[PDB]
């Protein structure tokens, strides 16, 4: 089964620990770090705040994004695969082209 | 020697070898014969931080054939910092010898990883002295390779150094104990002329200390020990 | 590829540490500190807050800004180069003229 | 070239660090003490806070100010001059007259 | 000394004058004395740094003496 | 080894050994017999015997002849 986040919410998972390419041909063995990057898998229909209307959230489902790796985001285990959850405040950029 | 021609002889063998201005030392042998070691170019005593690295298991020792040479002043803890030298090493396809004040952490443990595949070849070994006589005797090396020192004391950063900087040897030798570099290139002209200042250096050598260990690193950078 | 941020947030890429030149001819050596002078690569649509409407933000893509480095900017490797994620809040001035 | 601070900051210049004529002719030699007083050099449009408009700043552009440099402010370098960064919030009061 | 900050307003005005300067500090360390080697390795100045003569209250009293030999004051 | 880039999480069965058998009590551990690659065996048997040849001592010499020992013949 899969996951519905709740307004706001952003449900994400993580791509490779520090891939060893960077510096060029160089294999940059693990270095005690972590990724930014991950891909949107659901989305929250939206940030209720301020009452008056529901605003949507601006990525969609599917999507390539840098976010800031703080305490807003969680980890949860879906059909046993690592999983994030954090709100768009979190989602800093998308890596399109 | 009390009437040993044998001391005579020898003796005489070892002044002939190392020169006027080599270095004899005695030690006590392993077995009942007198036995004469000469050390050809020069060797200080300096093991592989990373024995994972021995790339000729027969000898148990490292064995880089025609490297580039990069001298670090600052002791190494971050990859980081190698990445842009490492890199254009990388694509020159030429093995890299390490010698800084010390290499550890992940630093040391990436480039194990780097040479177990094949991505680089490189070794590292601790600088060769201690206190204000290190940076003294790595400089030696500098100019016995035609390498630039990257001291981190006279506003100089790892990360900018380039192929430019970096020493070059005909080959080199590491095992558990000592680093050997053969044949390095070498401005003739300014070996004999930082051999020809040392040499003075002790002319002013105030004690028999600041004697000993100057004529020491002549020996390594002239003739043998 | 490049990068995408989402609204309110700019991408920005650092300057010369301490260039040498400072006090006039003399080459001051780095004395262990950075730059907070920055080009504008990147721009979002701009924050969205209070609901109503979305305003614009008022660094366009090109741009040469002074900010301040605090814990809102971000560190990310794009192609593998150097580069900055923070908000306008934290981007001060632009450097004209 | 000059600087072009971004809405509600301001760009100030500081003035004499304890000028010494304090207590009538005594010259209060450097207690270790700062000054609060300095020049208005550029103003920004003005806060854009609560979306609706965008409000003027009430300091002009050479105004004489006491500010409270607290850690709003900030240090740069402008032609090789000591200017400070800190927003209206931080501007307490105007010396005219 | 420690900071290359109080130098340059001074170390500027001899660069532009072209003459060599000595520097008889109670001491010089850090970055201040590093960016000096490469203010001089470089060409941009030629400048020496050398502790002060003497140690406590004797040290004032004989870096003084210096700078009445110069024509200097005592900074 | 997570000395050399290596995540315990990330083996497979690949990196596994395999015995005949094993025996394990309180004091002391047996493998019966493991797959071990008769070749290559004997080779880090001629490399260890190579290593107390060149034994700067008496304890570098014991431990090694005792390793082959397990490696090689009996205890």
């Amino acid at each position: 089964m899969n996951i519905r986040p709740l307004h706001d919410r952003v449900i994400v998972k993580r791509k490779e620990v520090e891939t060893k390419s960077a510096g060029g041909i160089v294999l940059t063995g693990s270095a005690a770090a972590k990724s930014t990057r991950g891909e949107v898998l659901a989305v929250g229909n939206g940030r209720i705040l301020e009452n008056g209307e529901v605003k949507p959230l601006d990525v969609k489902v599917g999507d390539i994004v840098i976010f800031n790796d703080g305490y807003g985001v969680k980890s949860e285990k879906i059909d046993n695969e690592e999983v994030l959850i954090m709100s768009e405040s979190d989602i800093l950029a998308i890596v399109e082209a | 020697a009390n009437s040993d021609e044998t001391v005579g002889k020898l003796i005489a063998e070892a002044m002939d070898k190392v020169g006027k201005e080599g270095v004899i030392t005695v030690e006590d042998g392993t077995g009942l014969q007198d036995e004469l070691d000469v050390v050809e170019g020069m060797q200080f005593d300096r093991g592989y931080l990373s024995p994972y690295f021995i790339n000729k298991p027969e000898t148990g020792a490292v064995e880089l054939e025609s490297p580039f040479i990069l001298l670090a002043d600052k002791k190494i803890s971050n990859i980081r910092e190698m990445l842009p030298v490492l890199e254009a090493v990388a694509k020159a396809g030429k093995p890299l010898l390490i010698i800084a004040e010390d290499v550890e952490g992940e630093a040391l443990a990436t480039l194990v990883v780097n040479t177990m595949r094949g991505i680089v070849k490189v070794a590292a070994v601790k600088a060769p002295g201690f206190g204000d006589r290190r940076k003294a005797m790595l400089q030696d090396i500098a100019t016995l390779t035609g390498g630039t020192v990257i001291s981190e004391e006279i506003g100089m950063e790892l990360e900018k150094a380039t192929l430019e900087d970096l020493g070059q040897a005909k080959r080199v030798v590491i095992n558990k104990d000592t680093t050997t570099i053969i044949d390095g290139v070498g401005e003739e002209a300014a070996i004999q002329g930082r051999v020809a200042q040392i040499r003075q250096q002790i002319e002013e050598a105030t004690s028999d200390y600041d004697r000993e260990k100057l004529q020491e690193r002549v020996a390594k950078l002239a003739g043998g020990v």
